[PDB]
């Protein structure tokens, strides 16, 4: 029919849209975790050097 | 069913906005910690 197609195309479009949004969200979520790592790591490095200095 | 998907959609948009906020926060902190660390290293790089 011609009404079933219009319904399908709709869904296929509507589906690809959620996927893009979920995907955007997930990638943004992975980028954020990476940043939290750099942050912690840098902080550990900083504390290490500070300690080195205080130890003198 | 349409509504469920609509809420599912509203929630993900809300989430992207939060992460985009936190992401911006983290960049500044990382940039901040990088400068601090850079100075500490420059201290030891004397000898
Ligand atoms: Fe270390
Ligand atoms: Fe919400
Ligand atoms: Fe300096």
């Amino acid at each position: 029919e011609q009404n079933k197609t219009a319904a399908t195309r709709y869904r296929q479009k509507k589906r690809a849209e959620q996927e893009a949004l979920t995907g955007e969200c997930k990638e943004l979520e992975k980028k954020n975790e990476a940043l939290k790592e750099r942050a912690d790591s840098l902080a550990k490095e900083i504390q290490y050097l500070k300690d080195l200095i205080e130890e003198v | 069913s349409r509504d469920k998907a609509k809420m599912r959609n509203l929630e993900t948009q809300h989430k992207v906005l939060e992460l985009t906020a936190e992401n911006e926060r983290l960049q500044k902190k990382v940039e901040q910690l990088s400068r601090e660390l850079s100075t500490l290293r420059n201290l030891f790089k004397q000898l």
